[PDB]
């Protein structure tokens, strides 16, 4: 049984309804921006067209689509490093999936898969990216 | 409501910079006790201790995550109340039109005094007349001279004061067990390593608990200029 | 997956409720063929009023086949 | 379909962790938004781009909890769990779950009438309509008077 | 054009074949000047005026129901002679219409 | 639009009287309960039945119209809003490039013709023995 | 405080306050006229003196026109309901309010001052060209006053429509009648300060518009451009009145409301179109005058709606009330008399009838039966409505028949003679005449004296 | 609005009443005069007291 509860919006100006507990707890969840990541999949029109703006962007996303990566766009910035551990990151989120999904109802134990590969998860929470934005050319050339 | 202005930045989160730096009192400060930037700053810190515990999650019960996220469970008495807190503030910029009231179903006027300024314009169609102005007072169940339509004055008032979010939240909501600060030294950790902070709340809540400053890089960020 | 690029898309309708907003059979969304027909005559009357300034002043003296009183002696 | 598409508040995210738009002045620094798509990547293209929120997989078995104790919940955090959960799809969720205040007559304090009163009501409902019958009449009499 | 409620006969036929009309008196009272006490200090002679406004009164029927101090505009509603801050809580205009929504009902 | 409205206009505050058409009808609809079946004389009137929040269409409309005002990316809209919006600066650039384009050339040629015979090269001649230019708008002589 | 208050039923009470003021200067202008006019001869201004006669008569005219009568229906009256009509905590504009009453007042110091220190010399109160250019300073003091009146007028105008934007109930036929007047201000103010602005060209910058080959008829169009207008917006407000009191005394539901406000609107639109009926005389195009005459006349429909749905306000009223109340009795009587003011002036309205009665004393009269009595009357009427209201005591008038009568008897013994000396013909803006004109003008004097008396029974 | 202009307040009480020194209540000025004449006329008129009420109101000589 799940109760009823009051989620009010606003600092000044508070405007309560009811809501969904869990619906709640979700929606607190996505806003740990550290922790819940969106990422982003790629498809062939959208990659060439990304050539238009950023040829880099647009080699990394190429090497994310033929992989088929859900990927941070930070993290595809270093995509040429992090492909290993990109690539095992897909295999453990797909068997944790998988598991969880195909588990019965009201089993709620927690799947078994390499934390140490996925991030952010306390086993990894994530390396210290350096800036991109520094040039690198001489203009006189 | 239509009536209100937009958002502020504040009306979604609070910068971290107002939250109290005597954390260890904070978290066993009773609910009647606290002012608003403490509310505030009690519930994100709990709440967001246990959900950033994923593993404690799924034996949680709803009652017991309901409480830590700081949301009331509701009951009729409070879905009574704040209902009529919303209908009122609807009312403060919008027009008032509903059934025709009976001594069965009088119109229903919310107020907060003891008076407010009515108008009765009949019924539907070829029922409805003139603007008839009169003062609504409590305790009186009063009759349009026109059309016989019943009125009634309904008082946002409980205990020497009137119905607001927080007056609903004080009077129903029970605070559970005191919070346990191991919880929050123990998801620090978790999300918090090797100068990486995945939990910035619980990092500067830790570094308040320690005394302020003690964590690497907490006495760079509290040091400002003007 | 497919998508649409947001630019090309097309507007988006009103909303059908008890309080429908519909200019569709107004009329006024843009000129219509009359009002350039109006343009037209501007420019006609403009230039045959230089062209022609004995217009105005014409000659009674008719002869009209048919007489006066035919379809083709009143234009 | 407010404001131009542009929304009032939004998120700016960037890569220098000692960066400040107020204070620095340099001019190679690129921001991102709240999904990371760095600022030279138009909208039109980025909105395209499909973005799911990726929880960490400690979190399924609490969102497989939420569907089976609420069925009408579980496809979208099947969909959560999954990585196939857009921003619009939260906002669907979200609204789908929301309910409004509800207010109980049975709870209003009534003005005080005695028993003696109470069973007067038919009475002075009676009266009303006999004053309304007298006045529509009254009307076409003096209306033909004065006129 | 209005010309009164419309009534129906089976509303005009009465439960008691002694029910006549109600003679209950709708003038309020005898009037005059208000009177203050010259022992009532300023704040003791605003409460006095408080008291004796007209547009707080009221005649209650025989079931227990008042029918009040009405006027046709907003001007005789507020205090005589008028505040400074009249109108603190809105003035409620009450439409009247047909439609109704569900959740208002209970089964 | 330059000129703001509160009914189409509203850029001060962004309310929108219906919500988006994207939203299914089950998880938002505009609020028009006008169509509502008659109520069973069996069931008893529980809220106050005035119009308002207790309305959950009329509820999910105010609580979206504080919502929507943070999103994560922009809501592109169509070339078409786009050439709307700035309408009035488009033609006034267009209007400048005909008075220099268009405007600039005929009005010297006017002017060097003028030096030579006097008047205008739109203008009659005159026979009166009076000296000067005279008129420009030979129409409104 | 005093001076910084923005409580808008404190300013209201503030311009009610200052037209009774400048009201007494007002009253005792009329006074020296009508003594004055008493026979012929020198009575109270010496022959060497006469220019002072010329100033009594403008200022006189300006004064109640702009700085009493206008003051007093649209800003005394409106601004002390008008917020509590449209069931509004208080006024759109709080500091604009303050500040339009304080503009009053300095323009009114203004005004006075030029009377002491400047030269006393009159052009009347329609400032025609070029005598009103070849005056003294005084001319150009009463021209300052204006414009700053002016100035207080829109924006107090711009006020008003604002209520619009706020209003939380029903737009009554009180508020349609002062939105209206507030559209007739922002439309013919802006078009009065041009030609002003002229006059002041001619008089203090060299300016040529009013010296040969420059049409001094333009003043006219300009000004009487304003003038009509003004005329309106200062009785509908009075229509406004009288409206709410027929209903509130009557226990009546106002009869035709829509039609009473579209009447309103009517008014306005045609007002605006008619000016010219002031310039008949000048030599005007006969198609011009046909026009002008054509729609002057058909102002008499929408006003002659609006006089019509006010008696059956009162038709069938219950006897048991007591209907010798001071306001009820004013509010008819504006009935009875404006209807005598609006005849006279259908009656000039036909331009070979205005031949004979331009610049005559009927026209004085005509305006006197609408402004001097009709107008005064719907403010008192207005504010012995509101008295509870607005607190005010010290004075016997709420039930006194006896004022009633005396004003309405003597009041008409002043202007009915005015009617009569038109077809005689005695000229206006004038203080000596023939001889034979003596016992009309003596029995109009005597009115004058008389009504005098009865203002200090008041107290 | 959190902390913004009461829609409603209570009056607060009134201040302490003052007796002179032998307990007489001290009077304040009264603008409500008992002018003397021998003239004790009383004058009721029915007036109007909104839409469906009136008032008896008197005007009394003194
Ligand atoms: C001789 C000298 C003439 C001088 C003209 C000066 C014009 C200055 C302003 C120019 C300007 O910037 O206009 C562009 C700009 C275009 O507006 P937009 O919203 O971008 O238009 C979008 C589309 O055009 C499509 O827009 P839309 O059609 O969807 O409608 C939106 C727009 C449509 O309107 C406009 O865009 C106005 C354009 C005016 C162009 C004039 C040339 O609405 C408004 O902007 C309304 C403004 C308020 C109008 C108030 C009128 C008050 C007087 C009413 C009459 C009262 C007396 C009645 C007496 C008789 C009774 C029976 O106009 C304005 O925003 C200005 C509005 C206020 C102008 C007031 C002028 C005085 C009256
Ligand atoms: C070498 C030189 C180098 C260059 C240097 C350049 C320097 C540049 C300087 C630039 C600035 C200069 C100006 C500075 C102004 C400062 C304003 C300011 O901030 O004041 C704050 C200041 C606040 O004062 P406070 O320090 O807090 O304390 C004030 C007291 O406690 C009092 O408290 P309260 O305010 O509550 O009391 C006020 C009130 C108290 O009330 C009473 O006195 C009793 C109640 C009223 C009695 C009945 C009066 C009649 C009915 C009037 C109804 C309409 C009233 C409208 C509202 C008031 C308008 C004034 O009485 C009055 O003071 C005036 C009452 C009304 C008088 C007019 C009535 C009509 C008479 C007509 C007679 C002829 C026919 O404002 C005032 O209270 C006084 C303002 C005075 C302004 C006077 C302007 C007069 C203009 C007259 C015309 C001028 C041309 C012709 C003159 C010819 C003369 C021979
Ligand atoms: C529009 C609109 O949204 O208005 C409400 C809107 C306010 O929104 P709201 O919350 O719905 O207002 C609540 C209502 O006020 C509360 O109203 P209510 O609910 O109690 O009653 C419903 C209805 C009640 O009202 C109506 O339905 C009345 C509609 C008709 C008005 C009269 C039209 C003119 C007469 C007919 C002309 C026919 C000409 C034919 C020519 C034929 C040629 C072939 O409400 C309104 O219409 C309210 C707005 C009234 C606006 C009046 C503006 C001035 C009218 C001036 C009339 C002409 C004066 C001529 C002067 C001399 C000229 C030479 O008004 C404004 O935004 C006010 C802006 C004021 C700007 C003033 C400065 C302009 C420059
Ligand atoms: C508020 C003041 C006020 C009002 C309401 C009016 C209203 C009217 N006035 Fe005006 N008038 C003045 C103030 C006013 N006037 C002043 C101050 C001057 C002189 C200024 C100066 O020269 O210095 C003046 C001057 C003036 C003249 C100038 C005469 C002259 O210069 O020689 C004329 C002539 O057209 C005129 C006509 C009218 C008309 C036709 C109306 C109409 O509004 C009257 C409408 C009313 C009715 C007609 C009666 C009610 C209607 C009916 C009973 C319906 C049945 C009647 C008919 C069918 C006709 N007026
Ligand atoms: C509304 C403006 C108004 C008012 C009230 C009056 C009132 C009076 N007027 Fe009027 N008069 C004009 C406006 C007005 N007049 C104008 C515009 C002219 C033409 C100017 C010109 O020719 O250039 C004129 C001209 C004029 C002349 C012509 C002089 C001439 O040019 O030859 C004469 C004398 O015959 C005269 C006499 C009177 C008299 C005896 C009264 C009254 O005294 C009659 C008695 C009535 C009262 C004494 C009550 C008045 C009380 C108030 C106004 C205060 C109201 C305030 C509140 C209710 C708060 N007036
Ligand atoms: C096979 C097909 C080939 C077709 C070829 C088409 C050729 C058409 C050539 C058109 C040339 C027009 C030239 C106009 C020159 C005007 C110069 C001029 O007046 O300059 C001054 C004048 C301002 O003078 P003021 O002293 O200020 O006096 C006026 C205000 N008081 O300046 C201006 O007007 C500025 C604008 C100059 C516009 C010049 C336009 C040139 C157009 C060239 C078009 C070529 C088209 C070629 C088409 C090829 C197709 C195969
Ligand atoms: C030789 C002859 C020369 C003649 C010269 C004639 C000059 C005429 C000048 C007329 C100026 C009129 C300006 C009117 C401005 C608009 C008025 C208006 O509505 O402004 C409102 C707005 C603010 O509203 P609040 O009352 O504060 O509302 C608070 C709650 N929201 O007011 C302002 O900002 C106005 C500021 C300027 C003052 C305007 C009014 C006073 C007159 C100023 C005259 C200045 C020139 C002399
Ligand atoms: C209110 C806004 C609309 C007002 C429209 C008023 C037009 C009235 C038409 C009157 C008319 O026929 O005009 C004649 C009349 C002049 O007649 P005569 O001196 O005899 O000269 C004729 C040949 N020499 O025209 C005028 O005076 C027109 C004055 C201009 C009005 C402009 C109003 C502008 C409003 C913005
Ligand atoms: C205050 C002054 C304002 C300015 C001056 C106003 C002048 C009068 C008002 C004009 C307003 C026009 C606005 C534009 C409307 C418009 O384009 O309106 C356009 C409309 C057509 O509408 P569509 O765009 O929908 O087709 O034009 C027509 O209805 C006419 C169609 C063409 C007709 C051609 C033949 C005409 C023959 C005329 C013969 C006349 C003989 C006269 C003998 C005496
Ligand atoms: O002026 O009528
Ligand atoms: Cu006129
Ligand atoms: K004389
Ligand atoms: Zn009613």
């Amino acid at each position: 049984q799940v109760p009823d509860v009051f989620a009010t919006f606003g600092w000044e100006r508070r405007l309560t309804v009811i809501h969904h507990p869990g619906v709640m707890a979700i929606s607190k969840l996505l806003d740990q921006r550290t922790v819940v990541k969106p990422r982003a999949t790629f498809n062939q029109e959208l990659v060439e067209e990304i050539g238009d703006y950023d040829e880099d962007l647009q080699r990394k996303a190429q090497v994310a689509l033929d992989n088929g990566l859900a990927i941070e766009w930070r993290v595809l910035d270093f995509i040429d490093d992090e492909l290993p551990r990109l690539l095992a990151e897909k295999r453990e989120i797909e068997k944790a999936r998988e598991q969880v999904m195909s588990k019965a109802p009201g089993d709620y134990t927690q799947p078994v898969f390499d934390s140490s590969v996925v991030v952010p998860t306390p086993a990894n929470l994530g390396r210290n990216y350096p800036t991109l934005n520094l040039p690198s050319g001489d203009p006189t050339e | 409501y239509r009536h209100w202005h937009r958002m502020s930045e504040d009306d979604w989160a609070l910068p971290l910079d107002s939250m109290p730096e005597d954390v260890k009192t904070l978290m066993a400060t009773p609910q009647t006790e606290r002012g608003f930037v403490e509310d505030y700053w009690y519930n994100r810190i709990r709440g967001e201790a246990t959900l950033l515990d994923p593993e404690a999650l799924p034996s949680k019960s709803y009652i017991a995550l309901a409480r830590d996220m700081g949301l009331q469970i509701v009951d009729e008495p409070s879905s009574h109340m704040m209902g009529l807190i919303e209908l009122y503030e609807y009312l403060r910029g919008a027009s008032f039109v509903g059934p025709f009231g009976t001594i069965e179903n009088p119109v229903l006027v919310p107020a907060v005094g003891q008076e407010r300024v009515v108008a009765c314009t009949g019924g539907v169609g070829d029922e409805e007349h003139f603007t008839l102005w009169f003062r609504c007072r409590e305790g009186f169940m009063y009759r349009c001279g026109e059309c016989d339509q019943i009125f009634m004055l309904v008082r946002l008032y409980y205990e020497d004061r009137y119905w607001t979010q927080t007056l609903v939240r004080d009077t129903f909501m029970s605070d559970g067990d005191m919070f346990d600060l191991k919880t929050l030294e123990r998801v620090h950790k978790m999300w918090n390593k090797d100068e990486m902070v995945r939990w910035e709340v619980g990092y500067w809540a830790q570094d308040y608990v320690l005394g302020k400053g003690v964590l690497p890089g907490m006495v760079e960020e509290h040091t400002r200029v003007n | 997956y497919k998508t649409e690029n947001p630019l090309y898309k097309d507007d988006e309708p009103f909303a059908k409720t008890c309080h429908t907003f519909d200019y569709t059979r107004e009329g006024t969304e843009k000129n219509g063929l009359g009002y350039y027909c109006l343009m037209g005559l501007w420019a006609s009357i403009f230039i045959w009023d230089s062209l022609y300034t004995g217009a105005t002043m014409p000659t009674g003296v008719h002869r009209y086949v048919w007489g006066p009183y035919f379809p083709t002696a009143w234009f | 379909a407010y404001n131009g598409g542009y929304p009032f508040h939004y998120v700016v995210q960037y890569d220098d962790p000692n960066y400040d738009c107020e204070a620095d002045f340099e001019f190679e620094e690129i921001p991102r938004d709240e999904f990371g798509v760095p600022a030279h990547i138009p909208p039109e293209l980025s909105t395209q781009i499909r973005h799911t929120y990726y929880v960490p997989p400690q979190y399924y078995p609490f969102l497989k909890k939420l569907g089976e104790d609420t069925p009408e919940l579980k496809p979208y955090t099947d969909k959560l769990i999954m990585g196939d959960m857009t921003y619009d799809d939260y906002e669907e969720m979200f609204y789908k779950f929301a309910k409004p205040l509800k207010i109980y007559r049975s709870r209003l304090p009534l003005p005080y009438r005695t028993d003696e009163e109470i069973s007067q009501e038919k009475y002075v409902n009676w009266c009303g309509r006999w004053y309304s019958y007298r006045q529509r009449l009254q009307g076409d009499y003096y209306s033909r008077h004065y006129f | 054009i209005y010309e009164g409620q419309t009534v129906q006969e089976s509303e005009l036929i009465p439960q008691e074949d002694d029910w006549v009309i109600e003679e209950t008196n709708f003038c309020l009272g005898r009037n005059c000047y208000v009177r203050f006490r010259e022992e009532d200090d300023l704040a003791r002679r605003a409460l006095h005026q408080m008291d004796s406004q007209l547009n707080k009164m009221h005649t209650r029927l025989r079931d227990g129901t008042v029918i009040p101090y009405m006027s046709f505009h907003p001007d005789e509603m507020v205090d005589r002679p008028a505040p400074i801050h009249t109108f603190s809580e809105k003035p409620l205009l009450k439409w009247t219409w047909d439609e109704t929504y569900e959740e208002a009902y209970d089964d | 639009k330059h000129f703001f409205t509160d009914g189409a206009n509203d850029y001060v505050t962004g309310w929108e009287n219906t919500p988006p058409l994207k939203f299914p009808a089950s998880v938002m609809k505009p609020c028009d309960y006008s169509m509502t079946k008659p109520i069973p004389k069996h069931w008893k009137l529980r809220g106050s039945g005035i119009h308002g929040p207790e309305n959950t269409d009329l509820m999910k409309l105010v609580l979206w119209n504080r919502l929507k005002q943070k999103r994560p990316q922009r809501e592109v809209p169509n070339i078409n809003y786009l050439k709307d919006s700035i309408r009035l600066e488009l033609s006034v650039n267009w209007w400048l490039m005909s008075c220099i384009f268009l405007w600039g050339p005929w009005l010297h040629w006017g002017q060097e013709y003028q030096k030579v015979h006097e008047q205008p090269p739109w203008a009659m001649k005159r026979i009166d023995g009076l000296r000067g230019e005279g008129y420009f708008t030979w129409f409104l002589e | 405080f005093y001076i910084l208050v923005n409580n808008n039923k404190r300013i209201g009470i503030y311009y009610i306050k200052l037209s009774i003021i400048i009201g007494i200067l007002g009253i005792v202008l009329s006074y020296i006229i009508r003594v004055e006019l008493y026979n012929s001869g020198n009575r109270i201004i010496k022959y060497d003196n006469v220019n002072y006669y010329n100033m009594v008569i403008t200022l006189h005219g300006l004064l109640m026109i702009f700085y009493i009568i206008m003051p007093g229906l649209y800003g005394g009256i409106p601004l002390y309901i008008l917020p509590i009509l449209s069931v509004i905590t208080d006024i759109v504009l709080p500091r604009i309010n303050n500040i339009s009453i304080i503009i009053v007042l300095i323009s009114y110091i203004v005004v006075i001052n030029s009377i002491v220190i400047e030269y006393n010399i009159g052009t009347g109160w329609t400032l025609y060209p070029p005598l009103s250019i070849i005056g003294t300073v005084i001319v150009n003091m009463i021209l300052y006053g204006l414009i700053i009146i002016g100035i207080s007028s829109i924006i107090s105008a711009i006020n008003f429509m604002n209520i619009l934007i706020v209003i939380d109930g029903i737009i009554y036929v009180y508020i349609w009648s002062i939105i209206i007047t507030s559209v007739l201000l922002i439309i013919s103010l802006p078009i009065l300060n041009g030609i002003l602005l002229m006059i002041l060209s001619d008089i203090y910058f060299n300016s040529i518009y009013f010296i040969l080959n420059g049409d001094v008829v333009l003043y006219q169009h300009l000004f009487w451009y304003f003038g009509h207008p003004e005329v309106y917006i200062l009785i509908l407000p009075a229509f406004g009145i009288i409206s709410i009191i027929l209903s509130v005394l009557n226990n009546k539901i106002i009869f035709g409301m829509k039609s009473m406000i579209l009447a309103i609107i009517m008014i306005s639109i045609l007002g605006s179109i008619v000016w010219a009926h002031h310039i008949y005389t000048v030599g005007l195009e006969l198609d011009t005058k046909i026009y002008f005459n054509n729609l002057t006349l058909i102002i008499s429909i929408p006003t002659g709606n609006k006089i019509y749905n006010w008696i059956i306000l009162y038709i069938g009223s219950y006897n048991i009330l007591y209907n010798g109340y001071q306001s009820l009795i004013f509010s008819i009587m504006f009935i009875i008399i404006f209807i005598i003011g609006g005849i006279t002036g259908i009656i000039i309205s036909i331009d070979i009838i205005d031949i004979g009665l331009h610049d005559t004393y009927y026209i004085v009269s005509h305006f006197h039966y609408i402004l001097s009595i009709g107008a005064v009357i719907s403010l008192l009427a207005g504010i012995l409505l509101l008295k509870d209201i607005i607190g005010y005591y010290n004075v016997i008038i709420k039930i006194n028949k006896y004022f009633g009568l005396l004003l309405f008897i003597n009041i008409n013994i002043i202007f009915t003679p005015q009617f009569i000396i038109g077809f005689n013909v005695m000229p206006r803006r004038i203080l000596e005449y023939s001889d034979n004109i003596i016992v009309w003008n003596l029995i109009s004097s005597i009115g004058s004296i008389s009504t005098i008396l009865i203002l200090l029974s008041i107290f | 609005r959190i902390g913004g202009p009461p829609v409603f307040m209570q009056f607060p009480p009134p201040p302490p009443k003052e007796y002179l020194a032998d307990g007489t209540p001290k009077t304040y000025p009264l603008h409500q005069p008992v002018f003397d004449h021998g003239y004790t006329w009383e004058h009721w008129y029915m007036t109007n007291a909104g839409v469906f009420h009136t008032v008896y109101y008197g005007e009394f000589a003194k």
